């Protein structure tokens, strides 16, 4: 169904604001089918305070 | 700086004086649980969703709460050869005894 | 320094910007574990075999193997209603939510 | 059946050489009952290694 955990583990194993977009248009594809996992947004709310964090 | 991952850790109950009650085995292969829970969490550490939350809210507000701590999530049990109390030869399934996947909590 | 116990920690979901599509309940409380491991654990943390052993090869050899960490070992549901992926109003119970007790793991 | 984790508990929430033999006692008033038990042997051993610590 939802797609969030691939996307999350692909951003998490490669650094292991510059993936950061990949990552969010990772989530932002699957946003519709993903409305209601505690995941998926929690990720959407770190990708916005990653983005507020690191000025860009 | 490493992710939560499962490390190597032996145990040897000759060397912890258990010789005397465990017959066998004297030594077996544990692991154990070790690594930072950085955001996100991966879908391996399959997460509770307190877990999930605890970590979305540490990476906001570092002092509001402390990060969530790579700890085993899945254990396998061994058996043990032992005398119990009443000098009885016991084979026993100890439960939780080797790791077998870490994770966050 | 004190020991593995359960402190306060209260979520909000409508400063985690949830609310457009969580109905009810926006705030409630769910906890955390916090508090050092040390030898030997209480029955109250009613810790698992290996991490009873990882304790002791800590307490030991602290060089050795890194201590147990305080972590939640129950957990309470919680219901939520939210709009879900149709524009559907569900009321769904979440587990796993509210830290009811901490232990050593 | 065993009485381990009542001395435990007693030890512990004390400590919040001095009581350490009286927690050797009271772990070894079980020390029949409780052959068998990790609780008891870690507790022993850890006795015996804060005993051999603390030079006393």
């Amino acid at each position: 169904q939802c797609r969030i955990q691939k996307c999350t583990t692909d951003f998490v194993s490669l650094t292991s604001c510059k993936a950061l977009r990949a990552y969010a248009g990772c989530t932002q594809r699957t946003s519709k089918a993903c409305r209601g996992n505690l995941v998926y947004h929690s990720a959407v709310l770190g990708i916005s305070d990653l983005m507020s964090q690191r000025n860009c | 700086k490493a992710r939560c991952s499962r490390k190597a850790l032996h145990v040897n109950f000759k060397d912890m004086g258990w010789d005397d009650w465990i017959i066998a085995p004297l030594e077996y292969e544990a692991f154990h649980c070790e690594g930072l829970c950085e955001f996100p969490l991966r879908s391996h550490l399959e997460p509770t969703n307190h877990a999930v939350i605890q970590t979305l809210m540490n990476s906001m507000d570092p002092e509001s709460t402390p990060p969530t701590c790579c700890v085993p999530t899945r254990l396998s049990p061994i058996s043990i050869l032992f005398i119990d109390s009443a000098n009885n030869v016991v084979y026993k399934q100890y439960e939780d005894m080797v790791v077998e996947s870490c994770g966050c909590r």
